[PDB]
């Protein structure tokens, strides 16, 4: 039940997600999705790896809504993707918080989210689990790359398409500080914690090579 | 053509999809002017005794005292036993109770039975 | 002297007053901290009684 | 502690394994745990030693109280209200007797699953078993009075109980 | 009250009620707090019946998925002293029948 | 807490060169430690053990008699 | 998986059920069946006190990691060795268990080829 | 929200807010200003093609079929105004506005702080109590028998006279008062 | 928020920048009272249209009642003032 | 403290549909018959600091070079003192 | 027991002797020590009882009862101040002497180690309150409502009488202690049935039991504050503790007698929850959330297992002080708007915050939010009832969940949104009405810290 139960909700919140506009329903979404994940690997008997992902995405969760207040502050209380512009340059500090978390979220290897995620997706291809619902986590995984992308290209690539006065400003120690702190700790954080905290379950030492990428490949 | 959009109750007909917007009549447009006026009217009587500086209270509101009347104490002299009345009053009055009263008295006949052949397993069942 | 005064009527303070709570008080009944036993490995040796545990049987290394 | 007895209360000996460091480079842990022995623990032991000293200036007592034995509910006549009184008193001390052994053979329990960590599975069978054995005559006791629980409704519950066990071995023995 | 206009000049702005107009009898009912019936951009039939088809689908699909499990190529996993007997439940006065694990 | 900015109303905002140096420095710094795992550690991505071949296995050592012996 | 469309699409008395595995008797390969060695004893691997479900035949490589990385705590990255020999452990064991799986799988084969070669001879 | 309503919407308003409507929620569904303007460019060509239509019934028949494709393709989430009625800060600031009468209540002590704002305040108090008084006449003399038809109020028509239920327009809290 | 207390000056400038930037008006005859229909012979759409540009450029919407009778920059300006409560 | 320092407005002349995307819009209406009248009032989205763009990828290797070199260095240096 | 009773007597002669302007002073001031006094009878025993006398004696079931009723009289002098500012001081001294006659009355009853005693007592209480409620309510519905909270009450209070003295015309005796000792099965017959009817349903129509409560919004919601007030704490418990007296004689018949009403109160609690959700006047929902709560009581004492005992009577208590609170609330805010319509005055956080964070904390505690008091009776009475059978969590968590609901419910429409604009004279909440909101809510949050002496004599 619970392993089900979290396959339907990472599937459905992340398709709720590639499609919406405000960027606080995005990362909401975002959020819901990798709960449901979480679930998934309760359902399969691994609940120590389970708080890893609870402890690593905590660091790049916040870290991505503290990108998204930011935007939303400097861009005059304005939360809509279709009026935020180019802002890779406008505002470059921002821009790189936000593109660490993304690629920690979306599982890059040998940084924070990796060493949970990596670890979920192999767990789940190699338990004697649903099919439908190792099907639904793998879909999820391609759809949380997919609204990664979506929040990225539409949020900071293009041109601009915010109104003509100009009040974009990051230039505060307080707002840079507790950026870079979280940030430190979304490229640092899992390699420590994961080489400090003692072994807690049988690991999968060996896969096929295809099953072993699947991760990668679907991202 | 384009697919029709089909009204409901908790999902009602838009206000440019209406076809009596569309529908117009002299007699249509002497109700809307009048219905204005009403408006008018009641709008003027509100602001003439809000703006006063002499008043210092509660602007008393009949329609709202109309409404809670009516929610509260006209109800019964407005009472009459009806079919429809007593069938719904039976079901939603009485129904319930038998429906739990057989649900729990099956329940607990279940739960004695068990008791008196032993095969309960209470071990450990301390408080109750 | 603002960090330092914090750090003791806010850090200081507070730690004395728990450690005496917990070590004259709560520590005074049974059962109340309760630890975990720490892991013994194959040769390590105790602080109490000085005894050594004996290693594990050799088992083939190589590779 | 002396504060408890260890016999009601009991530990396994606490065995701890001895450092031995493999490498030379320093474990923040000992040095982090001596600077908290001299900024916390000195100060609080000598206010404690000068509260003891305190105490120890002013020494005074108290008793534990000491109840007699008195007649139980079946020594009463079927009306005789003094009796009646007096056993009732007595089963209600020996019911809250009976529910703080139950209290303390949880206790027990609960310090053996959290001491023996991983393997409590296996190494918690005693207690389990004490708790089992105390936890059934708990029940045949206690299990179904129910609210206005009195002497009179447990001595008849014995009662049924030990008539339906005498029928089984009336029916054993003429097997 | 929802659909009612918002850029309508309201003596009840929040409400979006006026002084003496008459009020519905279940006002209580649709306070913007409340159930609303505002006109969706989809009909109320199509959306019940696309929510219901998808969980529908699902539902089945993992009873499905149930019934076909995914796997690897690998037998059980052994566990060496009769199956770990005595870590799990103990009862070392019974001496169990012996599980004798297969090298290969 | 900061610099004065003052609004530009239809060109590209003022930039301080720190924010760009501690952008500039963390996304290198990121790159940087990517890189430096998948060197020293590519097996955590990659695999270190070699999947056997199940029908590489000879008859032999599973165990398989030529359907008349036993 | 590959195993999975060969026991779905095609015969289900081809493969093994994965929860009764094995079906035939042990020595019923070849005579010598020789037997799992295991390093670890009862009290040692209790008192480490690893989980129950790491209390397998891979037990005193997990031992040796334990310690290595309690006596070196603060330098974590110390101890890979013990690390690479506790995860070869384990990859031996699932080849093994993937040896039990394939050979049963070849033992079903076995069987299935031998009733029909004798169903055809009783026929004829 | 100022002006007062009317009894109808005629024909050319309907079209107009239509107009305003789809180029709204094509610009919510072509993100892109280009895109837009490319669009919204033909979506202007396309009203203006029917601009000198002089048969009502023509007219009422069209203005319908429009409304209908609009709402098969209106982007059920389109951009709003975060101030909007639909907006993410619509109501942000409603807690923060008092109304001005709560000064009444002060103590002494804290309107011994602020004294010109207190002073003023009298002052302003003053022209109301006065203004009224000629403002009920006004309206009186000034609405038609039965009762006004349309919400629509008269300016002062004399020197010193103030317009007719000025208070609570003049002395509304603030768009942001905190 | 960090905005500048927008005066009156910067409205009045700020619309008569984006009526320039129509290019169906010649910006040196345009002036702050000229008449939208009359002055400048524009359709109720290009009012329209006008009024959307109004809105995008100052971040806020203007309801279609309203909207409908502003036919000079200078009652714009008076518009948008009153709305943002601006002193001077 | 507040941003009080009386900003002036640029010139209204020097936005220009030249060398945009506005541009092209521009052509394509012209070839059935209509103009864009507001295309100025948005060419300042495509004129100074906004008119470069990045890609996705680009946006993605934002420090790749610098990093990269960092690597390389670290590497090297590396090899050099475990050779010893 | 005296030492409680004879100042409270005296309580009467001080009022009249008084000054004209001192009235209130001094009853609040006295009726505050003697509260003090009161506070005594708490160290109850793990034995019997607090036997005083041949006619009065004390239990760890009577004491919270008894100190929530001493406690209760400042807090009704306080809330009573307000409007009976223009009446002259005759009318006054008498509303005060009705109040101290209620208090002696309820005093007197909780004790009354007889049956008969405390039955004269517990119908003694009537009066008071019928006159409070009859000659200082406010709408012409008061003395329509007062007919209803006597008759019903008597309907169900005469053949208790009858039944009262049967018994002892045939035990001999109708004193507790010796009912306890001496009690005996009742046998399934049709006598003992009605006997069992003649026992429960006094106690049980006030409560109320769910078809039986239609005096209750009638009674509360006219009657003055300080009527309300006694009637939502005090006056609802005498059905409770009638109940868990008394059936100790009626064991084993109520196996088979307990179901009607179980089912009765176990859905009455969702359909007077659902009713708190469509309502238009605050007092009416307060009123309405007191016979949810009465209900789960009436399933806990008809259970009758140990927990049971001690969940109803620690939300006895709790109910008591909540519903006076909130009763308070909506009198502050009546006494403001005049209307009592839930509707009318919004957005009173704005204007009054402290009254505002008074109100979500009124509504924290109606909510049974742990590890309150409130809370503390909810569950044991619904662990009891999960253990007398599962399928009693559906119904217990939908009345959680409605409960929830309602409260949010409340306090949202009331303090948030925006202000009605017509609305001008909100004045500054005066020292008086927070005082009384902190006297009712500092009890509840100190009395989560010791909750053995709410958990009555089963603990
Ligand atoms: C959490 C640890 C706290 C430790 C510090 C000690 C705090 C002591 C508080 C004692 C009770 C407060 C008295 C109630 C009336 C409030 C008086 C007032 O008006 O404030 C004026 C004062 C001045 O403000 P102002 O600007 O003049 O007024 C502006 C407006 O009023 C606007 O004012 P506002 O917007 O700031 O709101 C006022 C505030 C205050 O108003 C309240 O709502 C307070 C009442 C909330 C409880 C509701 C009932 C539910 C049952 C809970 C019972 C817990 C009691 C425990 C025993 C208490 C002993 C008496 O309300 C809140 O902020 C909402 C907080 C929601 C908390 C819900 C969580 C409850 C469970 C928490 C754990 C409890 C058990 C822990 C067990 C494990 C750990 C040991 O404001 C304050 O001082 C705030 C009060 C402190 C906040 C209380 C929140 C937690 C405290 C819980 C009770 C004690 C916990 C014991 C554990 C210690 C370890
Ligand atoms: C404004 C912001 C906060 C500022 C203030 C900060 C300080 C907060 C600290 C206070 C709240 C934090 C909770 C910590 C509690 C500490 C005290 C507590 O531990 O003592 C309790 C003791 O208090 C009492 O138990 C509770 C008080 C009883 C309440 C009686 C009500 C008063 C009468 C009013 C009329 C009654 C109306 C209601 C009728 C029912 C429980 O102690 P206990 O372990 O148990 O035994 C006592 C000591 N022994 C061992 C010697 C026996
Ligand atoms: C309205 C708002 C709420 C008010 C209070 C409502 C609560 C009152 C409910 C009364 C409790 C139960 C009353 C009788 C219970 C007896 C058990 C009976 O129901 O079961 C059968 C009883 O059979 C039939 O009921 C016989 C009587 C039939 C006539 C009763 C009228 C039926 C509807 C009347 C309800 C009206 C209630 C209000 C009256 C004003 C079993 O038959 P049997 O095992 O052989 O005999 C058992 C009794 N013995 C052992 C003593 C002999
Ligand atoms: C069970 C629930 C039974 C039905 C409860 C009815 C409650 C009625 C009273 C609620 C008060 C009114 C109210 O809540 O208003 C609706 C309010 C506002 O609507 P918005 O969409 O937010 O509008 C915002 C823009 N205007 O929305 C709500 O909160 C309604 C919520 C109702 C929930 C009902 C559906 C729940 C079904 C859950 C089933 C699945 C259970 C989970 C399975 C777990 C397995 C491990
Ligand atoms: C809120 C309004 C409710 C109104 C009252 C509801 C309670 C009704 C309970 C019954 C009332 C009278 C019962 C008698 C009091 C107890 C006395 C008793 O138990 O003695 C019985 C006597 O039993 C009776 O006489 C009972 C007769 C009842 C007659 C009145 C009937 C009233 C209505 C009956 C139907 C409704 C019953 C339950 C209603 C519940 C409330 C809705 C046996 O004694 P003996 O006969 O001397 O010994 C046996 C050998 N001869
Ligand atoms: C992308 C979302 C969906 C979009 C789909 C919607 C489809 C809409 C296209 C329908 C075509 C029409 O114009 S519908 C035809 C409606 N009828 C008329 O146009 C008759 C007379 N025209 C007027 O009166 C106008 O107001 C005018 C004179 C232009 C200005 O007036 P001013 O001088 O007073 O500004």
């Amino acid at each position: 039940m619970t392993l089900c139960l979290g396959a339907i909700t990472t599937l459905f919140t992340a398709l709720c997600a590639i499609t919406q506009n405000d960027i606080k329903k995005i990362v909401a979404f975002s959020t819901s999705s990798q709960l449901g994940l979480m679930m998934v690997t309760i359902g399969i008997n691994q609940p120590h790896l389970a708080f890893l992902h609870i402890c690593m995405h905590a660091f790049f969760k916040a870290m991505l809504f503290m990108c998204s207040g930011s935007i939303i502050h400097s861009l005059n209380d304005e939360q809509d993707i279709r009026k935020m512009g180019g802002l890779y340059k406008a505002m470059p500090f921002t821009t790189t918080a936000l593109i660490i978390g993304s690629l920690a979220l979306t599982g890059m290897p040998y940084l924070t989210g990796f060493y949970s995620k990596d670890l979920i997706i192999e767990a789940v291809n190699m338990s004697y689990t649903n099919a439908w619902a190792l099907l639904m986590t793998l879909i999820a995984t391609s759809l949380t790359a997919a609204y990664s992308t979506r929040i990225i290209f539409f949020a900071f690539l293009g041109k601009p398409r915010f109104p003509p006065l100009v009040l974009i400003n990051e230039n505060n120690p307080l707002l840079i500080n507790s950026i870079k702190r979280l940030l430190i700790g979304s490229i640092f954080a899992g390699f420590i914690i994961s080489n400090n905290i003692p072994p807690m379950t049988v690991p999968n030492t060996t896969m096929p090579l295809y099953m072993k990428m699947t991760a990668l490949i679907v991202t | 053509s384009f697919p029709k959009y089909k009204p409901s109750r908790l999902a009602t007909l838009p206000a440019t999809l209406d076809p009596a917007e569309y529908d117009i009549s002299p007699e249509t447009r002497k109700a809307q002017a009048e219905r204005l006026a009403i408006r008018s009217r009641l709008k003027r009587e509100y602001l003439l005794q809000y703006n006063d500086p002499n008043r210092l209270g509660v602007i008393e509101d009949p329609a709202l005292i109309r409404w809670t009347y009516a929610r509260s104490a006209n109800i019964y002299p407005n009472f009459r036993p009806t079919p429809k009345t007593s069938l719904l009053g039976a079901l939603f009055g009485i129904g319930p109770l038998f429906f739990w009263y057989y649900v729990f008295k099956t329940d607990r006949d279940k739960k004695e039975k068990l008791i008196q052949e032993g095969k309960l397993d209470q071990t450990f069942n301390i408080s109750y | 002297y603002r960090h330092s005064i914090f750090a003791v009527t806010h850090v200081l303070i507070p730690v004395w007053i728990i450690h005496y709570y917990l070590k004259y008080h709560v520590t005074a009944k049974p059962y109340t901290v309760v630890e975990r036993k720490p892991r013994i490995f194959p040769g390590d040796t105790i602080l109490e009684t000085g005894e050594v545990i004996p290693l594990m049987k050799e088992f083939p290394d190589q590779h | 502690p002396d504060s408890w007895d260890k016999d009601v209360y009991p530990e396994p000996p606490r065995r701890t394994p001895a450092p031995a460091p493999q490498t030379s480079l320093p474990n923040p842990v000992t040095y982090l745990t001596k600077i908290f022995d001299l900024l916390v623990d000195r100060p609080v032991t000598l206010a404690r030693e000068f509260i003891e000293q305190q105490h120890a200036k002013n020494r005074y007592y108290y008793y534990h109280r000491e109840f007699r034995r008195v007649p139980d509910i079946t020594e009463c006549e079927e009306k005789d209200i003094l009796c009646m009184f007096e056993a009732e008193m007595q089963w209600r001390r020996d019911y809250k007797v009976d529910q703080e052994i139950v209290n303390i053979i949880q206790e027990r329990l609960k310090a053996c699953q959290q001491r023996e960590g991983e393997s409590y599975r296996q190494n918690c069978a005693k207690e389990l078993e004490q708790f089992t054995q105390v936890s059934k005559a708990f029940q045949d006791r206690y299990s179904d009075l129910g609210a206005h629980y009195s002497a009179r409704k447990c001595l008849a519950k014995q009662k049924q109980r030990m008539l339906a066990e005498r029928k089984a071995a009336k029916e054993a023995a003429a097997a | 009250q929802q659909e009612r206009d918002p850029w309508y000049d309201w003596d009840h702005p929040d409400l979006r009620l006026n002084w003496g107009e008459p009020i519905h009898w279940d006002l209580d009912m649709y306070i913007r707090n409340r159930v609303d019936t505002s006109p969706t951009p989809v009909s109320w039939n199509t959306m019940c019946k696309h929510l219901f088809g998808f969980v529908a689908f699902m539902l089945f699909m993992f009873w499905v998925g149930e019934i076909y499990p995914s796997y690897q190529p690998v037998g059980p996993k052994q566990y060496p002293y009769n199956d770990l007997y005595l870590e799990r439940g103990g009862d070392p006065t019974k001496e169990p029948e012996p599980v004798v694990h297969y090298e290969i | 807490g900061g610099v004065h900015i003052e609004p530009r109303y239809r060109q590209f905002p003022q930039l301080t060169r720190s924010q760009l140096i501690q952008a500039e420095f963390f996304s290198a710094t990121m790159w940087f430690w990517i890189l430096w795992r998948f060197w020293h550690d590519s097996d955590a991505v990659l695999g270190h053990f070699p999947y056997p071949d199940p029908s590489q296995w000879t008859d032999e050592e599973l165990g398989i008699l030529p359907d008349d012996e036993d | 998986g590959a195993h999975l469309a060969r026991r779905y699409l095609g015969d289900a008395s081809k493969e093994p059920d994965p929860l009764r595995m094995p079906t035939f008797p042990p020595d019923y390969g070849f005579p010598e069946r020789k037997e799992r060695e295991m390093v670890a004893t009862q009290q040692e691997m209790n008192d480490a006190q690893l989980m129950l479900q790491q209390r397998d035949y891979c037990a005193h490589y997990l031992i040796q990691l334990l310690k290595c990385k309690r006596d070196s705590f603060p330098n974590f990255l110390a101890c890979k060795h013990e690390q690479h020999d506790w995860d070869y452990c384990e990859h031996l064991d699932y080849v093994k268990r993937m040896k039990e799986f394939e050979r049963e799988r070849r033992l079903l084969q076995r069987k299935k080829r031998r009733e029909q070669r004798e169903a055809e001879m009783a026929r004829g | 929200a100022f002006s007062a309503p009317a009894a109808y919407l005629t024909h050319q308003q309907k079209v107009l807010r239509l107009y305003k409507r789809a180029l709204r929620h094509l610009e919510s569904w072509c993100v892109h200003r280009d895109k837009y303007r490319y669009f919204a460019c033909l979506m202007r060509a396309r009203f203006d093609e029917h601009k000198n239509e002089k048969d009502m019934v023509k007219a009422t028949q069209l203005l319908r079929q429009a409304e209908e494709e609009f709402w098969y393709g209106q982007h059920p989430q389109p951009y709003i105004f975060p101030e909007s009625p639909g907006g993410t800060s619509y109501e942000r600031y409603e807690c923060y506005k008092v109304p001005e009468w709560c000064l009444d209540d002060w103590h002494p002590s804290e309107k011994a702080m602020y004294p010109d704002y207190f002073a003023k305040r009298e002052q302003w108090k003053r022209l109301r109590r006065e203004s009224w008084e000629r403002e009920v006449k006004q309206l009186q003399e000034e609405t038609p028998p039965g009762g006004p038809r349309t919400e629509a109020l008269p300016p002062a028509r004399k020197e010193g006279d103030l317009p007719p239920l000025w208070w609570h327009i003049v002395t509304r809290p603030r768009e942001r008062p905190m | 928020s960090d905005a500048p207390p927008l005066t009156l000056e910067a409205i009045k400038d700020r619309v008569l920048y984006v009526l320039k930037l129509y290019d169906k008006i010649d910006p040196e005859k345009l002036s702050v009272n000229s008449h939208f229909m009359k002055d400048l012979g524009l359709d109720s759409l290009d009012q329209v249209e006008i009024i959307m540009a109004m809105e995008d450029e100052f971040g806020f919407e203007i309801p279609d009642i309203d909207a409908e009778k502003l036919m000079c920059p200078q009652e714009i300006v008076d518009y948008i003032a009153d709305k943002k409560d601006v002193y001077e | 403290e507040h941003g009080h320092s009386k900003m002036e407005l640029p010139d209204y002349k020097q936005w220009k549909i030249e060398g945009t995307p506005l541009e092209t819009v521009q052509e394509k209406l012209a070839a059935r018959g209509l103009r864009d009248p507001w295309g100025r009032n948005e060419a300042w989205r495509y004129s100074g600091g906004f008119a470069n763009n990045v890609s996705f990828v680009g946006a993605l290797l934002k420090g790749f070079k610098w990093g990269f070199a960092a690597f390389v260095v670290a590497v090297g240096a590396e090899y050099y003192l475990e050779s010893q | 027991m005296l030492k409680i009773i004879i100042p409270t007597t005296m309580l009467l002669p001080m009022t009249w002797m008084s000054k004209h302007n001192m009235i209130w002073i001094n009853a609040t001031v006295h009726s505050l020590l003697i509260s003090l006094i009161s506070l005594s009878l708490l160290n109850q025993l793990g034995e019997n009882s607090l036997n005083f006398s041949l006619t009065f004696f004390s239990d760890s079931l009577s004491a919270p009862l008894l100190v929530l009723t001493t406690w209760l009289l400042p807090l009704m002098l306080m809330a009573s101040q307000s409007h009976l500012s223009k009446e002259t001081t005759t009318r006054k001294k008498l509303y005060i002497t009705m109040l101290i006659l209620l208090q002696l009355f309820l005093i007197m009853t909780f004790t009354a180690t007889e049956l008969i005693l405390f039955y004269i007592l517990f119908e003694a209480t009537l009066v008071p309150t019928l006159i409070i409620i009859t000659r200082w309510g406010n709408q012409t519905e008061r003395l329509n409502a007062g007919l209803y909270f006597l008759f019903y009450t008597l309907a169900g209070s005469l053949p208790l009488l009858v039944a009262l003295v049967y018994i002892q015309n045939t035990t001999g005796s109708l004193n507790f202690l010796i009912i306890h000792y001496w009690s005996h099965p009742l046998s399934n017959s049709w006598s003992n049935i009605f006997m069992w009817l003649a026992c429960i349903m006094a106690f049980m129509v006030k409560m109320p039991l769910y078809g039986l409560h239609l005096w209750l919004p009638k009674a509360h919601v006219e009657a003055p504050i300080a009527g309300s007030m006694v009637l939502a704490a005090v006056l609802l418990k005498l059905g409770g503790y009638g109940m868990m007296r008394i059936t100790t004689i009626l064991n084993p018949l109520t196996n088979y007698m307990a179901y009607p009403f179980l089912m009765l109160s176990m859905w009455g609690m969702i359909m007077t929850s659902s009713i708190c959700l469509r309502q238009t006047d605050l007092k009416s929902l307060i009123a309405y959330s007191s016979v949810s709560h009465m209900a789960l009581v009436i399933v806990a004492i008809m259970i009758q297992t140990p927990w049971s005992f001690m969940g109803a009577t620690a939300l006895m208590i709790a109910h008591g002080l909540t519903s006076s609170m909130l009763f308070c609330l909506a009198n502050t805010n009546y006494e403001r708007v005049h209307s009592r319509t839930m509707i009318l005055a919004r957005g009173l956080q704005t204007l009054l915050p402290l009254m505002a964070t008074w109100w979500l904390v009124a509504s924290l505690t109606n909510l049974a939010l742990p590890p309150s008091i409130n809370l503390i009776g909810e569950l044991f009475i619904i662990t009891a009832s999960f253990s007398w059978s599962n399928i009693t969590i559906i119904l217990m968590g939908m009345n959680m969940m409605i409960t929830a609901l309602y409260s949010l419910y409340m306090l949202i429409t009331t303090q948030r949104g925006k202000y009605t604009h017509h609305i001008n004279n909100i004045k500054p909440s005066f020292t008086r009405e927070n005082a009384l909101m902190a006297l009712h809510i500092l009890p509840l949050l100190l009395l989560t810290l010791n909750p053995k002496m709410i958990l009555g004599p089963l603990y």
